[PDB]
């Protein structure tokens, strides 16, 4: 039970930038995993879910058709692609366990989308 | 993953009557047109079995003993029971077995398994591998200490049209079972009938069972809401629980090697007559087979109602001891005494008894008790025994051939020598 | 699904009882409803789940209630620890969250 | 003896515990607490560590003062005097008896009648004889000739709705 | 197991489990060939008195 992001750091307008989720000590193959972020002082987010298999994926409207998010059941982790970013979309940004709800969540990789 | 199904339809637990099932070739040996009697762990005869239903929403998969064996029986049409759980507490804490049939092959682990309320393997639809899995992760959340795996051919194959009878045993350290696969059209109940069960496998895990648990399989084809404790529906598979005793069976063997008959000896009268004579047929006459007595149902246990103990404290903890030349000896009466105590004392080097043992001591009353005490050297030691030679037990302490009693020494090199 | 919190912001002390709404655009689909605590610097635990099921490890002064599209989660009796941010969320059709209560220290 | 000594040649003090089954009252007995004593029953029995299976009675056999225990024909224990209340008890072994099963033929009838050898019909459609305690066979009053013996004059049969009769 | 005898063909069908057969004395009867699952007859080498 435990979840560490990575791929943090800041990115210009535009760009793109792949966040990566190292899981460890449960089954990650049979649990969907979400990805949700916060903006600075501000509440959260759901950003996209990915289902247990890999087979089934949603995304927040407010990112569809820009970010990407997809598994590797074999190395236990979890990555969010995230193209055209906007200044906007400058947060921390959250893995978590689904139980549905999210019952373990990351520490979170901070994004900052700025020149 | 370790989702709850608490379900609430109450129905009282059914019994019935195991007429003649659960026998099982005792050992690997091939016999013909022979009568056997062998004594082992079987389901008696007319024995009063457990009922258990999944039929539609009652689910019966509560956590069963394992006091000394089982007879397994399941009629199905949909192989719903996929297999079974073995342990103590069925929890983190402590090693379990598990057993569980994918199709095609069977996966055997002993780990220490976190079993959640009510599992139970889950069946859906992957949209890759265009293949409907079954992924086994609602059973068990967690799998430490593992020690043993194991692969083979499925166990269970293929309105109930094949009865699957199993038997397990476990056996000092191996988990053993009998297995075997009848196909009737009877729809109630067992059938009455024979039907040998020829074992299987020999598992050697060597660990502790008290308790065991059944696994089955759900159906949410029709259609599928959240996880919780609905949304699932059971087909037509019921399964009958029996606990084995030690038993003296008599078993028929045919020309093929096949029992197809047997007999416990216990069951009546008749049957002991029948062992007796090693037939199954039984000539018109009187037959002495057994003999009655009366067993005793208490212990009586008198002693004269005396309080003292014996003073083996001013025997070993002595001050100063005596030479073996002259040899001390204290006449020991007229107390209480605890040899579990002097046994217990590690300050001896040697404690051999003869003609009685130690711990077998401190419940046989004696008249009367000698205690000599000398000092020897290391060497020496040895030659307190009986039938032993040399200069001390010829010369200074000779022991008789019929001596009863114990030979104790310890090494006094801190109180009996000087520095000169 | 818009989740809409009520108050803004909560200002109470310990040992009283506080008493926080979520408010959906459109009735929630099998009580799929549940509440998440965040402290400053941590990320969010999860409190309650379907509207009235409190998450292990939960302390019994927390409890929810409501249904269709108004929910309410209680917190008994307040104790220090429990001074926070709120979200409430529905998992029935997508995942949408609140915009948060804070409660803070009156 | 000195303490530079080897082992073999280092002081050793040796203790020699020798019992002694002299028949008599035993007086060094290890610690066990004593039971209280029923009569008239079938118990296994411990007096001054002698144990047993039997039924312990009241008895009128006069022991001496000086006498303990008593010895059947066999050199057995017929006797014990108890070592808290200076009183005789017989030591009778608890019933016991050979089983016979009484039945026809098993091309006629799987009913059978059991035949509880030199025992009264206590400790066990119930006929007492003298060859023991018979179970499961009527008494009948009419006479017949003997086909399946059972000693003492009595002979059973299967007849009639059939059963075993005595 | 070892034994003295003479080892023929034999038309005793053993179950798959069933490696050592057995006679009334519990001596061994036939054995199932460690190499080629077949099973053959013991019969004791001939004898007789003189
Ligand atoms: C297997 O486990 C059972 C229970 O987990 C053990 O039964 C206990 O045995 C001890 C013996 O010292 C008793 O004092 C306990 O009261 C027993 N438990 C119960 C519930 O009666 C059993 O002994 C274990 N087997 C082995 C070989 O250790
Ligand atoms: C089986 O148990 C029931 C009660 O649980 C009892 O009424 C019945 O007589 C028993 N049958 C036998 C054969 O012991
Ligand atoms: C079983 O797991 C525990 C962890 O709780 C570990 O300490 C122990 O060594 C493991 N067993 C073996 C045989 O290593
Ligand atoms: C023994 O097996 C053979 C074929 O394996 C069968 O023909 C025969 O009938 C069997 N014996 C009996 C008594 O049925
Ligand atoms: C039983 O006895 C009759 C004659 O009394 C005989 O014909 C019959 O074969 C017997 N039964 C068997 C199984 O041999
Ligand atoms: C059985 O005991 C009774 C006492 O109740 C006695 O009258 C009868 O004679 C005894 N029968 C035998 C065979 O000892
Ligand atoms: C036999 O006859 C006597 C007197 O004629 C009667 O007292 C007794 O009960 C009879 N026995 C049976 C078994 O009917």
């Amino acid at each position: 039970v435990q979840l560490v992001e990575s791929g943090g750091g800041v990115v210009q307008p535009g760009r793109s930038l792949r966040l990566s989720c190292a899981a460890s000590g449960f089954t990650f193959s049979s649990y969907g995993m979400h990805w949700v972020r916060q903006a600075p002082g501000k509440g959260l987010e759901w950003v996209a879910l990915i289902s247990y298999d890999g087979g089934n994926r949603y995304y927040a409207d407010s990112v569809k058709g820009r970010f990407t998010i997809s598994r590797d059941n074999s190395k236990n982790t979890l990555y969010l692609q995230m193209n055209r970013l906007r200044a906007e979309d400058t947060a921390m940004y959250y893995c978590a366990k689904d139980r549905y709800f999210m019952d373990v969540w990351g520490k979170g990789t901070t994004v900052t989308v700025s020149s | 993953q370790c989702v709850n199904l608490t379900t609430r339809t109450q129905l009282p637990p059914a019994y019935t009557n195991s007429f003649t099932r659960g026998v099982y070739y005792p050992d690997k040996v091939f016999r013909s047109s022979v009568l056997h009697s062998t004594q082992d762990l079987f389901l008696p005869f007319f024995s009063n079995v457990t009922w258990f239903h999944a039929i539609h929403k009652r689910f019966d998969n509560p956590v069963l003993p394992f006091n000394d064996g089982v007879y397994f029986a399941s009629t199905e049409k949909s192989n719903i029971i996929r297999g079974w759980i073995f342990g103590t507490t069925l929890d983190s804490k402590t090693q379990s077995l598990l057993i569980v049939n994918n199709a095609t092959n069977v996966v055997i682990k002993v780990c220490e398994f976190q079993f959640c309320n009510d599992p139970f393997l889950g069946v859906y639809y992957h949209k890759n591998n265009k293949s409907w899995m079954e992924s086994e992760f609602r059973v068990y959340s967690s799998a430490n200490n593992c020690t043993f795996e194991y692969v083979s051919q499925p166990f269970l194959m293929d309105n109930f049209k094949n009865l699957r009878e199993f038997v397990f045993k476990n056996i000092d350290g191996y988990f053993k079972i009998y297995s075997k696969h009848t196909p009737i059209n009877l729809v109630r109940d067992l059938p009455q009938g024979f039907s040998a069960l020829e074992p299987l496998v020999d598992l050697p895990i060597g660990i502790n069972i008290t308790r065991f648990q059944t696994l089955l399989a759900l159906h949410r084809s029709y259609l599928t809401p959240g996880d919780s404790s609905s949304g699932w529906t059971a087909g037509a598979a019921a399964y009958y629980v029996g606990y084995l005793q030690p038993r003296t069976f008599l078993l028929k063997y045919n020309e093929n090697g096949t029992i197809t008959d047997a007999v416990d000896c216990a069951l009546d009268p008749l049957s002991e007559t029948k062992c007796t004579l090693k037939s199954f047929t039984v000539e018109k006459g009187i037959y002495q087979t057994s003999n009655f007595r009366v067993q005793p149902t208490e212990s009586i246990v008198r002693f004269p109602n005396i309080t003292n103990l014996c003073p083996f404290g001013e025997v070993f903890n002595a001050t100063r001891f005596a030479s073996v030349y002259a040899w001390n000896r204290k006449r020991i009466s007229n107390c209480v005494a605890d040899y579990s105590v002097l046994y217990n004392s590690a300050s001896f080097s040697t404690f051999k008894c003869y003609g009685v043992s130690p711990t077998k001591l401190n419940d046989l009353c004696f008249t009367n008790v000698y205690a000599d005490s000398f000092v020897i050297r290391g060497d020496e030691v040895r030659q307190i025994a009986p039938g032993q030679t040399g200069k001390i037990a010829d010369y200074n302490y000779k022991l008789p051939d019929d001596f009863t009693g114990c030979v104790i020494a310890w090494n006094s090199n801190n109180l009996d020598s000087k520095v000169g | 699904i818009q989740l809409t919190q009520s108050p803004g912001t909560l200002s109470l002390s310990p040992g009283e009882r506080a008493t926080l709404s979520c408010r959906a655009s459109q009735s929630i689909s099998g009580n799929y409803l549940a509440w998440y605590q965040h402290k400053p610097g941590q990320a969010p635990r999860l409190l309650i789940y379907g509207a009235s099921t409190r998450a292990t490890g939960i302390p019994d002064r927390f409890s929810g209630s409501g249904s269709g599209t108004d929910f309410t989660l209680t917190i008994s009796r307040l104790e220090p620890e429990d001074f926070a941010v709120y979200y409430c969320q529905q998992y029935g059709s997508s995942y949408t969250f609140g915009q948060g209560t804070k409660v803070e220290i009156k | 003896f000195q303490p530079t000594n080897g082992v073999g040649y280092q002081p050793y003090r040796v203790v020699v515990l020798s019992f002694e089954l002299l028949h008599a009252p035993a007086t060094v007995c290890g610690p066990k607490k004593s039971t209280n004593l029923v009569k008239n029953k079938c118990v296994n029995f411990n007096f001054n560590g002698l144990t047993g299976t039997g039924v312990l009675t009241e008895s009128n056999k006069k022991f001496l003062p000086f006498q303990q225990f008593g010895r059947d024909i066999a050199d057995t224990t017929d006797a014990v005097r108890d070592p808290q209340t200076l009183e005789i008890l017989d030591i009778t072994p608890c019933s016991f008896g050979g089983v016979s099963v009484i039945t026809p033929g098993t091309n006629t009838s799987n009913q059978v009648a059991v035949l509880y050898q030199d025992v009264n019909c206590t400790e066990v459609n119930v006929f007492q004889t003298r060859a023991g305690c018979l179970i499961g066979a009527e008494h009948v009053n009419n006479s017949y000739e003997c086909d399946i013996p059972i000693g003492a004059g009595i002979c059973a049969s299967y007849q009639t709705s059939q059963s075993i009769i005595a």
